[PDB]
């Protein structure tokens, strides 16, 4: 994983260990808003016209 | 026309001409071009900036 991704992830994990559900779920929502709902594992470098 | 040898010898030609030539040319050209270009090359802010 990237650096920022791991940062956000272990941040939510510290929120869950810190039992703060509200801030935790909001941080997860921010994560999904900030990193999209899917990670790409394949693209096709090309062009079209 | 007219003629005689006794009482009534004359001449007449009341010739007439009426001509009326009218032309009406009417030309109307109209051109209208519209053309539009677009390019994009996007940019996002990193999710961890301050
Ligand atoms: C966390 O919150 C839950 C629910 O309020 C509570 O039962 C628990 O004692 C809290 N602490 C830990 C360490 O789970």
């Amino acid at each position: 994983l990237s650096l920022g991704f791991t940062k956000a992830l272990m941040d939510i994990c510290d929120q869950l260990e810190k039992n703060q559900t509200k801030m935790a779920t909001y941080l997860a929502e921010l994560l999904i808003l900030n990193y999209g709902t899917h990670v790409i594992t394949s693209v096709d470098a090309g062009a079209a016209l | 026309t007219e003629l005689a040898l006794f009482s009534r010898v004359n001449g007449k030609f009341s010739t007439e001409f009426q001509r009326m030539k009218t032309l009406q040319v009417k030309d109307q050209a109209v051109t209208t071009r519209v053309q539009v270009r677009n390019r994009i090359y996007t940019v996002k802010t990193t999710p961890t900036s301050e």
